[PDB]
């Protein structure tokens, strides 16, 4: 048995409606439950029973449907409503979960505001070098980030990380990590952060100067 | 009010057994089905195992089968998992769970496994100061070379709150790493001292790094 929730990823601008898919392989009857997950937070009974409604939960979360196809319906969606959501089957063993879908609340483009850190005498003395970049506070998610080592763009032993959706203001930050030996670090003199993203045509650079 | 409060995970060499433990409080746990609900890292969750109000009817995710054993002390008001002959299909967030007939109707906050051959090896806390002039600035700590998850970042203690930015730790050849920010008065640093605290719980380890001028 096998349930398949449309769409994976959602974007809604607040005072706006969106509705979530459920659709199971074989008829479930009603035995379908809807749940909610904010980041570093556990699921949350939402609706239960394809229509039912759970103490607490506002009166925007609307589910639907029987046998086959559910809905879960969200009408004007707060900056509250953010996160992750999961259709349930309880009709038979083992009991299932959709895929799920991300959430996320649409606001004002936000430009990142770029940081960057030079490796610390204490990772050189290991013999490390962690060149760190951090881009915070910005919209939306979509961000290219490259790191130029004197000119030439560089890929090997960079890391990416992006924060979830912050409750607060709805941005998001991202955090890059180029990553070389001390010997090769000191081989170069300029190391430069680079950051692409919709608030200007040009990228937004941070540069720091082994030599300086 | 509704308790459950689940302990037990850590590292577990692939083959392994582990037992897992979830408390609970506020209501009648004889009288309600429990089960363990797992988070993949995909964010994917999967039912694992449901255990009867008596305790009497048990049910097994089928890939589980054989392997893991959910159990119930109805007199001490907690729920079991006993897992044996662990693969790394088993690495997973989990959770256990009260019943409302076919739902889920309240949660734990949940115990972390790892699956894996990695041994634990405790962070290595690298200060993040800026190249040697705005109004704020931004301060951090590299917390590198961990395993397993999780590791706790706080600044000052806790009492620097605000401008912090904790990143999901990213996994790069066993061994974790993660940053996290600080955006704080350009008049206050180094005026007054930033320090990042890291507490790495599956070594027992904690950090305390002062965040100095270059």
């Amino acid at each position: 048995l096998v349930m398949t929730q449309t769409p994976a990823t959602l974007s809604v601008t607040p005072g706006d409606s969106v509705s979530l898919s459920c659709r199971a392989s074989q008829s479930i009857s009603n035995h379908l439950h809807w749940y909610q997950q904010k980041s570093h937070e556990s699921p949350r009974l939402l609706i239960k029973y394809a229509s039912q409604s759970i103490s607490g939960i506002p009166s925007r979360f609307s589910g639907s449907g029987s046998g086959t196809d559910f809905t879960l319906s969200i009408n004007s969606v707060e900056t509250e409503d953010f996160g992750m959501y999961f259709c349930q089957q309880s009709n038979s063993w083992p009991h299932t979960f959709g895929g799920g879908t991300k959430l996320e609340i649409k606001r004002a483009d936000a430009a990142p505001t770029v940081s960057i850190f030079p490796p610390s005498s204490e990772q050189l003395t290991s013999g490390g070098a962690s060149v760190v970049c951090f881009l915070n506070n910005f919209y939306p998610k979509d961000i290219n980030v490259k790191w130029k080592i004197d000119g030439s763009e560089r890929q090997n032993g960079v890391l990416n990380s992006w924060t979830d959706q912050d409750s607060k203001d709805s941005t998001y930050s991202m955090s890059s990590t180029l990553t070389l030996t001390k010997d090769e670090y000191e081989r170069h003199n300029s190391y430069t952060c680079e950051a692409t993203h919709k608030t200007s045509t040009s990228p937004i650079v941070k540069s720091f100067n082994r030599n300086e | 009010e509704v308790q459950l409060e689940e302990s037990g995970g850590g590292l577990v060499k692939p083959g392994g057994s582990l037992k897992l433990s979830c408390a609970a409080s506020g209501f009648a746990f004889s009288s309600y089905d429990m089960s363990w609900v797992r988070q993949i890292p995909e964010k994917r969750l999967e039912w694992v195992a449901k255990v009867s109000s008596g305790g009497g009817s048990t049910y097994y995710l089928d890939t589980v089968q054989g392997r893991f054993t959910i159990s119930r002390d109805n007199a001490k008001n907690t729920l079991y998992l006993q897992m044996s002959s662990l693969n790394s299909e088993d690495t997973a967030m989990y959770y256990c769970a009260r019943h409302n007939y076919g739902s889920f109707a309240y949660w734990g906050q949940g115990t972390l496994v790892t699956v894996s051959a990695a041994k634990t090896t405790p962070p290595s806390v690298y200060p993040l100061a800026p190249g040697s002039t705005n109004s704020m600035v931004t301060l951090g700590c590299l917390v590198k070379g961990y395993f397993p998850e999780p590791v706790t970042v706080t600044w000052n203690s806790g009492s620097l709150s605000s401008g912090v930015h904790t990143f999901p730790a990213v996994l790069q050849s066993d061994l974790y790493t993660l940053s996290s920010s600080v955006t704080v008065p350009s008049s206050t640093w180094p005026s007054e001292t930033v320090t990042c605290n890291v507490a790495h719980p599956a070594s027992s380890t904690k950090v305390d790094k002062k965040i100095v001028p270059r």
